């Protein structure tokens, strides 16, 4: 496809790493419920969540 | 999303093969055949293509 | 010749007899201090002058001196189109001999607008004559001290910087490394840190090879050409002309030809493009319906006669006729139509000999009335006007690249190179890429591949008969990362 000079950029992040966001982002509400993304997390079991 | 871009890229693939009405479709054509002062009218006509 | 005197600048445009070593010198005697030439040797005769010029006094004191030098005369000599452009600047200095590294810009100094043509040039100097030294053309010429440098200019692009005042105080090139390149890339003298694309480069060719199908045969060109006989324009012959090569520097010596025009193709590439199906038309009509031929042109020997196609891409050659085809009585062999109940189509022939029909009054062989015959003689003789004498015309339609090579040109081929990104021939099919080894196989009759682009990407040889693929070397493009223009020039 190369030959007429349609050139292909690779994206900035691989998908290894967009699934340690989305892995962060997964923790987060089953640890920290939702006062981590307005400060720093604070930890609570999931029965009080 | 992806067939967008995939279906525009062929569109604009096969535009290479069109003439515009022009005698061929291959500059190094029409430069092994006739001068370059006796080839303007057809590289202009597609060009503008 | 520009030379500078004791008395004014002289510019003198004649054919001069240069020496074998032209040069001056100047003599300090003892009943005077004033160093004027004595040794003149710089042309021996000025004969044939077309330009002489007067210029400001320049008083010079010629008197040897082996110490630092305190200013700078540099120049640049242009020719374009005939006139030339000079661009002076004085500079002073302090250092021993090299260039300095400050910024100066050159002011442009005379225009002549002579347009001789220049090639070499010769630097003229002067020599020191007294009576400290012998004084002859032996031991008596002392050169000084002198350092002049030579330097060729080269198409260059650069970034300008202009002042407050209007001069150049800096120069950034665009080409001497990619620091450069960027920096005249986005016009400024102040880039960031970060990513920024500049030209995009691909790998260059390296040769070029032939591989042209070998022929032996040379085409026939005895009737073709002058011959005893040719065909009418009523019913005109096509000869079939392949398997061999068709030159044409080769046939200006047949006969003298009066028309040779090629439509559709320069008449300097006919032996530079192999051919296919090459049709040899060849008729007599008359010298004043010369006009009648050509692409899109109607006519009388263009509606009820032979019709060029409006699309014709061939070569019509034609010449005049004395006596050959001409009578004292006037020629009646060859004939023409003139009425025609529907005009005549690219490559139509007519062999109808019935009485063309004019009103009501039916006609066709029941003679009569508005029974007129369209077939009239054209009469040639040499007492004629020479538009009324017989044309000899040949025209010679080809195709190019519409089925297997059959007529070739006389270039042979060349060696075999292969793994290269090199420029490539095969029957007039060019391109440039790298020749590999294939492994789809076609059938016998396939001699082409295309993809899905429409593209040549297999070939076969018609000489090894192997089947070659095709993939071009260009690729990539470049860009550049910096930390910035603050921090360093990585
Ligand atoms: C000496 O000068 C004459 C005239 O210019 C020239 O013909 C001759 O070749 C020269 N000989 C040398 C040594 O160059
Ligand atoms: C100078 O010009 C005249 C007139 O054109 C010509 O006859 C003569 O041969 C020339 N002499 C040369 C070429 O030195
Ligand atoms: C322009 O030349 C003038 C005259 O010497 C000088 O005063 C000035 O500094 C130069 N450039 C500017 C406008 O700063
Ligand atoms: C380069 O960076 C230093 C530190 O930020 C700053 O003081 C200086 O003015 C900068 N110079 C340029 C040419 O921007």
């Amino acid at each position: 496809q190369k030959f007429n000079g349609l050139t292909v950029l690779p994206p900035l992040l691989t998908d290894e790493m967009i699934a340690q966001y989305t892995s962060a982002l997964l923790a987060g509400t089953i640890t920290s419920g939702w006062t981590f993304g307005a400060g720093a997390a604070l930890q609570i079991p999931f029965a009080m969540q | 999303v992806v067939n967008q871009n995939a279906q525009a890229l062929n569109t604009l693939v096969k535009q290479l093969s069109s003439n515009f009405g022009a005698i061929s479709s291959v500059l190094n054509d029409i430069l092994s055949r006739l001068d370059p002062p006796e080839a303007e009218v057809q590289i202009d006509r597609l060009i503008t293509g | 010749l520009i030379v500078n005197n004791a008395t004014n600048v002289v510019i003198k445009v004649c054919e001069f007899q240069f020496c074998n070593d032209p040069f001056l010198g100047v003599y300090y005697h003892k009943n005077n201090k004033s160093w004027m030439e004595s040794e003149f040797r710089v042309y021996s005769s000025a004969n044939n002058c077309t330009f002489e010029y007067v210029s400001q006094p320049f008083l010079m004191d010629l008197e040897g001196k082996q110490g630092n030098f305190k200013n700078l005369r540099e120049f640049v000599f242009k020719n374009i189109d005939g006139y030339f452009k000079i661009y002076s600047k004085h500079t002073p200095i302090n250092l021993v001999r090299d260039l300095p590294q400050g910024f100066s810009a050159l002011e442009p100094l005379v225009d002549l607008p002579i347009g001789i043509n220049i090639t070499r040039f010769q630097t003229l100097l002067a020599l020191h004559r007294s009576y400290l030294t012998p004084g002859d053309s032996s031991s008596g010429w002392t050169a000084g001290a002198a350092a002049y440098y030579v330097g060729y200019l080269q198409p260059r692009t650069f970034l300008l910087k202009y002042n407050e005042n209007g001069t150049i105080t800096d120069a950034v090139d665009c080409a001497l490394d990619p620091l450069s390149e960027t920096k005249c890339t986005l016009k400024s003298f102040t880039v960031e840190k970060g990513i920024y694309q500049t030209s995009n480069f691909r790998v260059q060719p390296t040769e070029s090879i032939v591989r042209f199908p070998n022929i032996t045969n040379l085409c026939p060109f005895g009737e073709v050409f002058n011959a005893t006989r040719f065909a009418s324009v009523y019913a005109w012959n096509r000869k079939r002309i392949s398997n061999c090569v068709a030159d044409y520097s080769v046939l200006y010596n047949s006969a003298s030809f009066s028309t040779f025009k090629c439509y559709g193709v320069s008449p300097t590439k006919l032996n530079d493009l192999c051919f296919t199906n090459v049709y040899a038309d060849s008729f007599v009509i008359r010298g004043d319906e010369v006009r009648q031929i050509a692409p899109g042109q109607t006519g009388k020997i263009a509606d009820y006669n032979y019709k060029l196609p409006d699309d014709f891409t061939g070569c019509v050659i034609a010449w005049n006729s004395n006596n050959l085809d001409s009578k004292v009585g006037g020629n009646y062999n060859y004939l023409y139509r003139l009425f025609r109940k529907s005009n005549l189509k690219p490559f139509e022939r007519d062999i109808s000999t019935e009485i063309y029909q004019a009103g009501s009054t039916p006609c066709n062989g029941v003679e009569g009335f508005n029974c007129y015959f369209p077939l009239q003689s054209y009469g040639f003789q040499p007492t004629n006007g020479v538009g009324y004498q017989p044309y000899r015309v040949v025209v010679l339609s080809f195709e190019l690249l519409h089925a297997p090579a059959t007529v070739c040109g006389p270039k042979k081929s060349t060696n075999l190179v292969k793994n290269k990104c090199v420029n490539f021939n095969f029957n007039g099919l060019t391109g440039t890429g790298v020749l590999t080894e294939s492994n789809k196989k076609f059938l016998p009759f396939q001699q082409f591949g295309r993809d899905i682009a429409d593209t040549t990407d297999a070939v076969r040889d018609p000489q090894t008969l192997e089947i070659l693929d095709i993939t071009p070397c260009s690729f990539g493009g470049v860009s550049v990362i910096t930390p910035g223009t603050n921090t360093s020039n990585q």
